[PDB]
């Protein structure tokens, strides 16, 4: 029956799109708190960097 | 090249259902490799995710697909493909997609091409391995839409398989992981989707 593939795609549309969304929130977060305690520029960009890093785990844990 | 047989001796409809989708929203946003982001991580996750999708809509019209109504892998007349995987054969549409379907599992399986533990990297052809999956998993989709489109309409799950080819064609597009030779197949369905 193709009641899988249609369920799957009608929810797998609105995933993506939540996943893409809750990217930029996280990253928007810590640009946030990092501007509001004023870090250094060196500071922000190595913590960016582990946000990045992060991420980039986190969807390889998906797919695992 | 060998693979993949265009027929110049073939002289040369109603997939242009296009506009049927699901909410695909911001779609050319979303394949985009984030800021930071990993391009090979990026497309491995989206490779599986792809290949799981192709293989659940071949799972809804597989039984109209049988080696009577498609004794040779095709996407219309003018495209006939052949298997072989270098580790090429003439064979029907269901063998030659059994064939590619297990390849392609066997890839992602396969921890040295596709490492499920953090910190161990892909290998350095990754990108090339990457490219041959997709490559292949895009004649699933343009030997259904070209043979089975009927059997598609019929299961009234067109929407679905115009969303889940669209968001695999505009990443392809993104990072360029076919060549437009290949997507000769359905060169004007992708330009009805841009
Ligand atoms: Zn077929």
């Amino acid at each position: 029956s193709p009641q899988a593939f249609k369920f799957f795609m009608e929810q797998h549309v609105e995933n993506v799109l939540k996943s893409h969304q809750q990217r930029l929130h996280r990253k928007k977060q810590l640009e946030n708190e990092m501007m509001r305690v004023g870090l250094s520029q060196d500071a922000q960009d190595q913590m960016r960097k582990m946000l990045c890093q992060k991420e980039s785990n986190y969807i390889r844990l998906k797919r695992a | 090249s060998k693979t993949f047989k265009p027929k110049k001796n073939i002289p040369e409809e109603l997939l242009k259902h296009a506009e049927a989708t699901l909410g695909s929203g911001n779609l050319r946003q979303a394949v985009m490799l984030p800021e930071g982001e990993d391009l090979n991580e990026w497309i491995a996750v989206n490779t599986v995710d792809f290949f799981n999708q192709i293989n659940m809509l071949y799972g809804t019209i597989t039984e109209f697909c049988t080696e009577a109504s498609c004794p040779v892998m095709s996407a219309g007349p003018r495209y006939e493909y052949h298997w072989a995987d270098g580790t090429p054969i003439k064979c029907s549409a269901p063998k030659y997609i059994d064939y590619l379907m297990t390849w392609v599992q066997d890839q992602l399986d396969d921890e040295t091409l596709f490492p499920s533990k953090i910190g161990v990297p892909f290998p350095k052809n990754f990108m090339s391995v990457a490219k041959t999956i997709l490559k292949r998993l895009f004649r699933v989709y343009a030997h259904i839409y070209h043979q089975h489109f009927d059997s598609v309409m019929q299961l009234q799950e067109e929407a679905h398989l115009n969303t889940s080819f669209k968001h695999f064609i505009f990443f392809v597009q993104e990072f360029n992981l076919i060549d437009r030779r290949e997507l000769a197949p359905l060169q004007e369905l992708i330009e009805k989707l841009g």
